[PDB]
């Protein structure tokens, strides 16, 4: 069976404006493991995400997570964008600074 | 206190190339410390962490031979499996090893891993007792037979309660035994409140009131919310005196 | 250190 991933966009510390930070996108729960992971500003593509070496939890679907060092705005915003065969066309989540 | 070793091994066959691609992880104590990739430089096994690079060359020169052996190892069964399933080609499919050894309180073992899976499902796993196996599908019932009459499960209790437990040691001997505990801070915004932990270590937490799952927060430590002034939120974590409350 | 795989599937 394929498995749809599962995003999740976060901030490594409480977002304040002018102070680093990282940029978490963390997608689980996938099958087959081929994906294709970008981090946009602003619909841009961020030059060099780190992404982590991908490992798969207990139930054997794969999970990998992709961060970037930032340092964030007010008036931007930070979006996810995944493509897997599980879907149609790519899907983005976008931040939410908020929760 | 608990320690573990881990190895998650894959391979993934595709219908583009002749030979799938074969990724070895390991980990100790839920810490990625050594990796090997076959679409590489040079396929090798790397330390993944700063403290595992003082190892020495004869270390990593059998460990990248012993990957290699494993990958000619799942691109057999792989095509093994295709039989097993009447499946003719064209598609992709994958085939994944979990293995390790949980250690305790004096350094000894507690159970053993030695489990696999096809198309990310359950296939055949070693039992608590490491001389038995369970196989779910009938197309596994074959290799459970021929595995019993290979005395398959004796090669693995050695490991694991051999190298797996011993190599365990040495690895843990040499930023590990730390703990980061979490700041709490709880969102309040409506329409419903929002506990945080952010920034603890290891990554076993647990948070009540009077739901997502614990991730990594992209730098080694890791980050939970729960979701909801009569209400309080409690946290509880290994690194903590008592367990913190916050309304 | 990784184990290594006897007999196949
Ligand atoms: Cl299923």
């Amino acid at each position: 069976i394929q498995k749809t991933p599962q995003i999740q966009v976060y901030s490594r510390h409480p977002p304040e404006n002018g102070k680093p930070n990282i940029l978490n996108c963390y997608v689980t729960q996938f099958h087959p493991p081929h994906i294709e992971i970008q981090m946009l500003k602003n619909g841009k593509k961020i030059p060099k995400v780190e992404m982590s070496d991908m490992s798969f939890s207990k139930d054997w679907s794969f999970y990998i997570l992709a961060h970037t060092e930032f340092t964030p705005t007010e008036t931007d915003t930070y979006a996810c964008r995944v493509k897997h065969d599980s879907m149609a066309e790519p899907k983005t989540v976008y931040w939410d600074r908020d929760m | 206190g608990p320690h573990s070793m881990r190895y998650f091994e894959t391979a993934v066959s595709r219908p583009g190339l002749e030979e799938p691609r074969y990724i070895s992880v390991g980990y100790v104590d839920n810490k990625e410390f050594v990796r090997f990739d076959s679409d590489a430089e040079n396929p090798r096994y790397e330390p993944r962490a700063p403290w595992m690079e003082q190892e020495g060359p004869e270390y990593w020169e059998r460990e990248t031979q012993k990957a290699k052996g494993q990958e000619q190892w799942f691109r057999v069964s792989l095509r093994n499996l295709l039989g097993y399933y009447n499946q003719s080609a064209g598609g992709s499919h994958t085939l994944q090893q979990m293995s390790g050894c949980d250690l305790g309180s004096d350094w000894r073992l507690l159970r053993g891993y030695l489990q696999f899976a096809y198309e990310g499902r359950d296939y055949i796993a070693l039992n608590e007792d490491l001389k038995t196996w369970t196989a779910a599908d009938m197309a596994a019932q074959i290799t459970r037979r021929k595995w019993e009459q290979s005395g398959a499960a004796e090669h693995y209790k050695a490991y694991l309660e051999g190298e797996c437990v011993e190599w365990l040691h040495r690895y843990l001997k040499n930023t590990l035994l730390r703990t980061d505990s979490p700041k709490a801070h709880v969102t309040h915004h409506p329409r419903t409140l929002r506990c945080w932990a952010l920034g603890f270590y290891p990554a076993d937490i647990t948070l009540t009131w009077q739901l997502v799952e614990t991730r990594p927060a992209g730098d080694g430590t890791f980050q939970k919310w729960a979701s909801v002034q009569n209400y309080t939120c409690r946290v509880y974590h290994e690194g903590l005196p008592e367990p913190l409350t916050l309304r | 250190k990784a184990v290594y795989n006897x007999a196949t599937m």
